[PDB]
């Protein structure tokens, strides 16, 4: 598709003039497959589906100042390693 | 429950009596009690005669049994009276044969029956009556206490001795025709039991016997409209009965008998009502009058004036509690039964509505 | 089976002494993890323990001085029935710590982490074997703000001072089936949480304290949450979701990414209350609080007086007397139901929303609805049978043989009583639930059977009224005569009949029309509007029939006078 | 006539009734008082009796 | 001219009144003031038979104080037993209306009559068991008023045509006639001595008649209204009669004058029944209202108030031995008091 | 779809189906929902709630069974597999599966 890859991008609304805010986003691919016999026996609870999730997250962030006194962090690098808020 | 043998028999007898009286009550509640009042010249005899042709089925099983018992008792009494007269006369006229005397003595001893007369007694009485001496003694002792129908009973003793005898209504009335004071009669209208109480042949003291008649559904009052002079007595009697304390709660029905006689009398032009009732001249025909075609205006005016006076005297007090239902009476038509049935239905409906708070 | 994992994974050991950027234990046949076996490695950035069925226990101080490590993930613990406390310690750069699918029956200590990260996220799930959360378990875990997501936690209860000396951002406790009960002192020393998720928690009630700082709350599918805290308590509340539609109306009143500092002017709640259950008390008007009480008092007093007069009569019983006694009993039942409804409203005066669920779900509402149906049906049947027997005894007055007796009327009365009982008990069976409307009325018309039943009841009532009117007209025609007619008596009878018919016409016609309109799914008036009719038009019979029937009766007056004389008040 | 006969009968009845004797009221009073006193003890209505001895329990 | 006869009658009446006044000194109330009046008497119902169907017109007690006879205007004559409150037999009658009842000393014969002039006699010891008319005593020109079995052979009855006659069962004829009276006769009473009996006339004049004398003996006009009931003192030396004016009076065969007046300002309804106690110390009478009262002859003061009947008391009777007293009302319920 | 960065759609992948009581492992063709869906991270923290990230998964699945050849006795020789005809990216329920960190485990029988 046309979704941007895992790289830093300017803040759509938090990019103050003279200092664009860097945000981390991407289109990292993910793969899933049915749980095999070994996978099924490795889970205490009954699970009939296994999925692997990979998300583009910022490797590191710096301290930045936003308008109105709100404290925000500016991303410095982007990579696809794992996910934090994927679970719901 | 537990009870003794004598106690059980007594309880069984009491239960049987209770069942019998309940059965009697079932019929009693269905019968409407009505009382008839009228003067000697009021024509009440003609009024009862008209309805007599439509008696209640002629006779009933209980009524038939009662009539048979009464006839047997009357025959026994007549035989006893004849025997007493023969034995107490100047000459001891005995029976033609000793067998007849023995039969008469046995019948006198057997007169203590509970209402049923054996055929042997009837045959003995008939045989004795055939004797010339017995007939002569009876004729010579006609002034004794023997029943007036003794000759009829002796002549009809042959039919009475037969089983399941059915005496005629006239014969039953004659047997019960005495100084009783009550002339009971039965008639059915719309399959409804109706009683009528003809009261008379006694002292004219209504303050002594009207007391018990407070349960009568309605009281029929009949007066002859032909007699102008008798009105004052009729008016006084009506006022007295209307104000009666015991009868101040029962409605009345008025019949104006002798309509044809009144029409004939007023046709002569004498107009004697004016002298008796001076207010008749100032009276006027009500706007609601519906005289029949061909009727003379004077007769209709007099009848309506009489009806208005009767209504006015009745409306003196207690109008709501009980009403008045006057009707033109003529003993030439059978419509009187329908009129009285309609009046009874109306008064029953009014009484029912009184306790339902609709009036 | 054979595996290509970098660690040796032999001799029942994990082989942690292996250089790898991201440690993994997928399909690793390791059952015992040596204590402090992760030392000597610094190239590892993240540690993942998944797809390890052979794992049974973890040694204490497993991850110590793991400065390089920042995220730890534990999942698929088939036999992890025990975890040594203090496994995680000395993790200044710790960011996320997730433990899922663990059968450990002991809560793993996390206060020794001493993480210095700006935002620390801890996730616990599938903790079926977990008994309860130890007290002060999260105290000192992170100096900065720490977010805890205990989704699907099996803890039975929360110890006092569970979160103290820490700034909690969010507290997710969804799918907490065993967390139905919790102490109110859990947040005695926690500045928050800002957002809470108690969906499917089945919590009996929320803590009194600590809700002031809560901004958002999630209580989806919270059937056990039949009560809510004080409205003024949620001063900072801005948006929340409540399972019960009625509870959402509590926040209606007052005491996206571009929004920024801007916040909604009024709280937002969903789902909105249903139309059949308007956000109001039993009485929607101030004056109804007194009019209803006065009407109920008058009706109950009249019914009691009539019952006392009739039951103490020493005269022979009559069919009209028995019918009047039954009507008085029906009026007494209706008055008792109205009094119970008024008492319930008074008890929950000013807090209708809080107790709406309990009142509408308890046996009280069902009993009130049953009484309301039964009394009305019995009164209607008594009135129509009275009219029918009056017509029969007036039309055939002369035929005394064909007259009703007590023994014959008892059978008809018993049949009518059984029919009314079945009619009232059918909705309790499930034909039409009485919980649809807060006034305990069978308003469940969605089902075709219920709508058909309501239409049949309305048609039966209309037919009974029409039959009564026809009988009265026939009585009037029969009584009237062409010649032997009295103007005064006829006028009095006509006026009595007119008042008798109208006293029920202008009590049944509006209610019947409203019921017919509601049956066809075309509500002409709202529930609040219908409340006025139900409180003003319904009790007309209970307040008019006794006075108009027994009070204005010669026999009743005589009985009352005799009773007064016997009591000494001659 | 009938009136004359009725008057004669009434006069005869009055004359017959006027020939009756009279007794002192005091003697009758004493006799009645003595009879009442003698028969007072045999009056269940005047003197209450126990329900055991009463045959109408 | 009847002027001489009227003057002679007036002179005789004046002489009789003067003699009565001279022979009378004071009322018994002053003499009875030395005796303490009887206290309140409490009466509780013991038996109540609802088997009676129609209104009760008359009732008579039994000589043995075991069986009581009741009659109804509907036409059913049924006898009850006080001990068991159970009917023994039912006697249908050809005339529905009844106004009198009787019970022979031996209890073998029972007679009743009403508005119809034909009187009937019934036996309780019939050979076939079923009761039937033994004979007929018709011929009266007036309605039957009251009856009383003086003995098992002779019966004295009252007729509505101001005439009283004595009939014999064996002969069935008026052996003695008492037509020499003015006004109708309502009730009859038999004193302890059967030789003399007192008849209560419809007017205010009370006449005493003898079985053999055939003529009146004493005439008392103390009443102010019609007399409907009369009772005789057990000793036979006095009798009491009720009046429609509620002014009950007591008459003595020796004093031949009124003795006491039992009336109250609040009592408007008259007296329809009268009965004395075994010793006569207490008198029981029924008024036109639905409440019965007990009067003290010696004290002339109220003893108690009884309101066990919802209608007028048709008649009242007292047993010879005073075992119990029963009052019959116009309703279909009979109340027994003890 | 485009050969690069394919969306979350079913693919003709191979999955191994086996049971604990049946040591024999059988691999058959099955539909596996794989691909990429848009994702983003909140630009601000401490003010607004974190935005959940959609993960490719299967929405509708069909149950298929195959014969078990000579599996050990004492257990039911029935194997059930899920085949998805449509795939979409959405949040994964906690009890629905064990979605989490990637594993890259082989899809065959070891």
């Amino acid at each position: 598709q046309d979704c941007p890859e895992c790289t830093l991008q300017e803040n759509p609304f938090f990019s103050q003039p003279g200092a664009p805010i860097l945000q981390c986003m991407g289109c990292c691919f993910s793969r899933a497959y049915p749980t095999p016999l070994r996978s099924k026996k490795t889970m205490l609870v009954q699970k009939n589906v296994t999925s692997e999730s990979t998300c583009c997250v910022a490797k590191s962030y710096n301290r930045v100042t936003v308008m109105g006194g709100f404290k925000v962090e500016n991303h410095t690098a982007c990579h696809c390693s794992t996910c934090y808020y994927h679970k719901s | 429950c537990t009870l003794s043998a004598e106690d059980k028999a007594a309880v069984e007898r009491s239960k049987m009596i209770e069942k019998q009286l309940q059965k009697d009550k079932q019929v009693y509640r269905a019968t409407h009690r009505l009382l008839l009042l009228g003067a000697d010249n009021s024509g009440k005899s003609t009024i009862v005669k008209q309805m007599r042709i439509y008696h209640v089925n002629g006779y009933s099983e209980e009524e038939c049994k009662q009539y048979k018992a009464v006839v047997y008792s009357n025959t026994i009494q007549s035989i006893i009276a004849i025997i007493r007269a023969m034995g107490r006369l100047k000459i001891d006229f005995g029976d033609s044969a000793r067998a007849d005397d023995a039969r008469q003595l046995f019948v006198l001893a057997g007169a203590a029956e509970e209402g049923f007369m054996t055929a042997e007694l009837a045959g003995v009485i008939k045989r004795l009556w055939k004797d010339s001496g017995v007939q002569a003694c009876f004729n010579r002792s006609r002034e004794y206490q023997l029943n007036d129908s003794a000759a009829y009973y002796l002549n009809d003793l042959d039919r009475i001795a037969q089983p399941n005898y059915i005496p005629t209504q006239q014969d039953v009335l004659r047997t019960r025709v005495k100084t009783s004071g009550i002339f009971e009669t039965k008639f059915q209208v719309d399959k409804v039991n109706f009683h009528m109480f003809d009261v008379g042949a006694q002292r004219d003291e209504r303050r002594k016997w009207i007391q018990c008649f407070n349960d009568v559904t309605a009281i029929i009052f009949v007066v002859d409209s032909s007699d102008y002079n008798r009105l004052q007595e009729a008016l006084n009697d009506f006022k007295s009965i209307w104000n009666n304390r015991w009868l101040r709660t029962i409605s009345v029905i008025l019949f104006l008998n002798k309509q044809d006689l009144l029409a004939e009398k007023v046709l002569a032009g004498k107009s004697k009502i004016e002298d008796y009732f001076p207010e008749f001249a100032r009276y006027t025909t009500p706007e609601d009058a519906t005289p029949e075609p061909g009727e003379d205006p004077r007769v209709t005016r007099a009848k309506y004036f009489i009806r208005d006076e009767f209504l006015r005297i009745s409306t003196a007090s207690g109008d709501g509690r009980h009403y008045c239902y006057p009707h033109f009476t003529c003993s030439v038509d059978t419509e009187n039964a329908r009129r009285i049935f309609n009046d009874c239905r109306d008064i029953i409906q009014r009484m029912h509505l009184r306790q339902y708070e609709l009036l | 089976e054979p595996c290509n994992c970098v660690p040796d994974g032999a001799l029942r050991c994990p082989g942690p002494t292996a250089g790898l950027t991201r440690l993994s234990l997928a399909y690793l046949p390791v059952k015992v993890i040596p204590s402090q076996a992760f030392r000597g490695l610094n190239e590892v950035i993240k540690i993942e323990i998944s797809q390890i069925d052979s794992l049974e226990r973890i040694e204490a101080n497993a991850f110590d001085n793991l400065l390089n490590l920042s995220e730890i993930l534990i999942q698929n613990t088939k036999n992890l029935r025990y975890i040594e406390p203090g496994a995680f310690i000395n993790l200044p750069r710790l960011k996320y710590l997730s433990i899922c699918n663990t059968g450990i029956r002991k809560f793993p200590d996390v206060t020794k982490v001493f993480s210095s990260e700006s935002n620390f996220i801890l996730e616990i799930c599938d903790n079926l074997h977990i008994t309860t959360i130890p007290g002060n378990a999260f105290q000192g875990m992170n100096n900065e703000s720490v977010t805890l997501k205990l989704y699907g936690n099996g803890f039975e209860e929360v110890q006092s001072h569970a979160f103290n000396g820490t700034t909690l951002t969010s507290l997710e406790l969804k799918e907490n089936v065993h967390l139905e009960k919790m102490h109110n002192g859990a947040f005695r020393g926690a500045t928050g949480p800002k957002t809470l998720d108690i969906s499917s928690t089945k919590l009996q009630a929320l803590p009194s304290y600590g809700l002031e700082s809560i901004q958002r709350l999630i209580a989806t599918s919270s059937y056990s949450l039949k009560k809510l805290p004080s409205r003024e308590t949620f001063v900072n509340l801005l948006e929340a979701t409540l399972t019960y539609p009625s509870h959402c109306c509590a926040f209606r009143n007052l005491p996206d990414y571009e929004y920024g500092f801007c916040l909604p002017k009024t709280p937002r709640c969903a789902p909105e209350p249903d139309a059949f259950n308007p956000c109001e008390d039993i009485m929607g008007y101030d004056f109804l609080r007194v009019l209803i009480w006065l009407i109920n008092i008058l009706a109950i007093m009249g019914n009691m007086t009539v019952l006392f007069v009739l039951l103490t009569s020493r005269y022979k019983l009559t069919v009209p007397r028995f019918l009047m006694c039954n009507l008085s009993f029906a009026d007494f039942c209706m008055g008792l139901y109205l009094l119970l409804i008024a008492s319930v409203d008074s008890q929950t005066k000013g807090q209708y929303y809080n107790h709406a669920i309990d009142w509408q779900t308890g046996s009280g509402c069902s009993t009130a609805g049953f009484f309301t149906v039964f009394a009305s049906e019995l009164s209607v049947y008594t009135l129509t049978v009275i009219t029918l027997e009056r017509w029969h005894t007036i039309t055939y007055a002369i035929h005394l043989d064909q007259k009703l007796r007590l023994r014959h009327a008892i059978l008809i009365m018993l049949g009518g009583w059984l029919f009314s009982s079945l009619i009232a008990m059918l909705p309790l069976v499930g034909v039409s639930n009485y919980m649809k409307v807060s006034i305990c009325f069978p308003m469940d018309v969605e089902t075709t059977l219920s709508q058909v039943y309501i239409l049949t009841i309305l048609i039966l009532n209309v037919v009974a009224f029409f039959i009564i009117c026809a009988c009265y007209i026939k009585i009037y025609f029969a009584v009237r005569n062409p010649e032997l007619m009295a103007t005064n008596k006829d006028t009095k009878i006509a006026k009595k009949m007119a008042i008798l018919i109208f006293t029920d016409f202008t009590c049944m016609a509006p209610i019947s029309f409203f019921a017919i309109s509601a049956a066809f799914k075309v509500p002409l008036i709202t529930v609040t509007n219908s409340k006025v009719l139900l409180v003003l038009f319904y009790p007309i019979n209970s307040c008019a029939n006794p006075f108009l029937y027994a009070i204005f009766t010669k026999t009743f007056q005589r009985d009352f006078f005799l009773l007064l004389s016997k009591f000494g008040c001659c | 006539t009938a009136s004359i006969a009725q008057a004669r009968k009434l006069v005869e009845q009055l004359k017959m009734e006027a020939n009756i004797d009279r007794i002192k009221v005091s003697k009758a009073a004493a006799d009645l008082m003595a009879y009442c006193e003698a028969h007072a003890k045999e009056d269940p209505l005047l003197t209450p009796v126990p329900a055991s001895e009463n045959p109408f329990r | 001219e009847l002027d001489q006869l009227r003057q002679e009658a007036e002179q005789l009446k004046n002489q009789i009144r003067d003699a009565r006044k001279a022979c009378a000194d004071a009322t018994l109330s002053q003499i009875t003031n030395n005796i303490d009046p009887v206290g309140r008497i409490q009466m509780r119902t013991r038996r109540t038979l609802r088997g009676h169907l129609a209104k009760i017109y008359a009732m008579h007690w039994g000589t043995d104080s075991r069986l009581l006879v009741s009659a109804s205007q509907d036409g059913k004559l049924i006898i009850w037993d006080s001990y068991t409150t159970n009917k023994v037999h039912a006697i249908p009658l050809r005339s529905s209306w009844v106004m009198t009842c009787a019970y022979a000393p031996s209890g073998n014969y029972v007679a009743c009559g009403g508005l119809d002039n034909i009187c009937s006699i019934y036996n309780l010891k019939t050979r076939e068991g079923n009761v039937r008319v033994s004979r007929e005593l018709a011929g009266h020109t007036g309605y039957l008023s009251c009856c009383r079995f003086l003995d098992d052979n002779q019966i004295v009855t009252s007729s509505g045509d101001t005439t009283c006659a004595l009939w014999d069962i064996e002969t069935g004829q008026q052996t003695t006639t008492f037509t020499g009276h003015t006004g109708d006769v309502m009730s009859l009473s038999l004193a302890p001595d059967t030789r003399l009996f007192v008849s209560g006339a419809c007017d205010a004049s009370a006449k005493l008649w003898d079985v053999r004398e055939g003529m009146c003996r004493q005439t008392f006009t103390g009443h102010e209204s019609d007399i409907n009931a009369i009772c005789f003192f057990p000793n036979g030396n006095a009798f009491a009669t009720g009046s429609d004016d509620a002014t009950c009076r007591l008459f003595d065969l020796r004093a031949d004058q009124e003795l006491m007046t039992y009336s109250h300002d609040n009592i408007i309804c008259g007296i329809t029944s009268v009965s004395f106690s075994k010793s006569g110390r207490l008198l029981l009478a029924g008024y036109d209202d639905f409440n019965c009262n007990v009067w003290d002859a010696l004290k002339a003061d109220r003893a108690g108030v009884l309101a066990g009947h919802d209608n007028r008391v048709s008649c009242l009777g007292v047993t010879d031995d005073g075992m119990a007293v029963a009052t019959g009302s116009w309703d279909s319920f009979l109340k027994i008091w003890n | 779809k485009e050969p690069l960065r394919p969306r979350c759609r079913p693919i003709n992948a191979t999955l191994a189906v086996e049971k604990e009581g049946c040591p024999v492992c059988i691999t058959v063709n099955t539909t596996i929902c794989a691909g990429y869906c848009p994702t983003m991270t909140r630009v601000l923290q401490g003010v607004l709630p974190a935005l959940p990230q959609v993960v490719c998964n299967y929405r509708d699945v069909r149950f298929e069974s195959i014969r078990l050849p000579g599996c050990p006795r004492g257990v039911n020789p029935v194997v059930s597999y899920a085949v998805a005809l449509s795939c979409q990216c959405a949040l994964c329920r906690r009890s629905t599966t064990d979605c989490g960190g990637p594993k890259d485990h082989p899809l065959t029988c070891d």
